[PDB]
């Protein structure tokens, strides 16, 4: 069990090809029309995990 | 041609702050913003021996 | 300046980043002085 | 110091303003570790090489 959870909660610090792993930073540095591209990669990676 | 080359992150910070500033509160769920590091939580007195 | 030789042992460990850590074994990839040279 | 990315607008309209890392609109809200700048003059058909 522990491993299965640990890996999951670690998978939250991976970029998945984006510029950062923190949503607030992306939302505080990029115009929202240009931010869906970055957010999509994170969403896909986390869904896959 | 003029090229600006920033680099973000890292522990210290400088070259910013065209905004205002406010007071500080503890033991209260609150939004915060420290040098661009936003978020939300509850702030106490820490014991981390930095 | 009279040259000689000796081992290196386990010396040359420096704080790579300015971030507090506690009770963890972090794994780092950077330039270090190799052991036992 | 404190940076104001709005004085330079009064200087002149600009041939190209293609920011890369961050969006130019809200540059007055972040904080940077260190900022470097540089300048030079070249022909106008090689600006695409920057």
């Amino acid at each position: 069990n522990a491993q299965a959870l640990n890996t999951l909660v670690k998978q939250l610090s991976s970029k998945f090809g984006a510029i950062s792993s923190v949503l607030n930073d992306i939302l505080s540095r990029l115009d929202p029309p240009e931010a869906e591209v970055q957010i999509d990669r994170l969403i896909t990676g986390r869904l896959q995990s | 041609v003029v090229v600006l080359s920033f680099e973000l992150l890292h522990a210290p910070a400088t070259v910013c702050g065209p905004k205002k500033s406010t007071n500080l509160v503890k033991n209260k769920c609150v939004n915060f913003n420290f040098n661009g590091l936003t978020g939300t939580g509850v702030l106490t007195k820490s014991n981390k021996k930095f | 300046t009279t040259q000689s030789y000796t081992n290196s042992f386990t010396r040359g460990v420096y704080y790579p980043d300015k971030v507090f850590r506690s009770s963890v074994l972090h794994l780092t990839q950077d330039l270090f002085l190799p052991f036992f040279s | 110091c404190v940076a104001d990315y709005s004085v330079l607008y009064n200087f002149a309209p600009f041939f190209a303003f293609k920011c890369y890392g961050v969006s130019p609109t809200k540059l007055n809200d972040l904080c940077f570790t260190n900022v470097y700048a540089d300048s030079f003059v070249i022909k106008g058909n090689e600006v695409s090489q920057i």
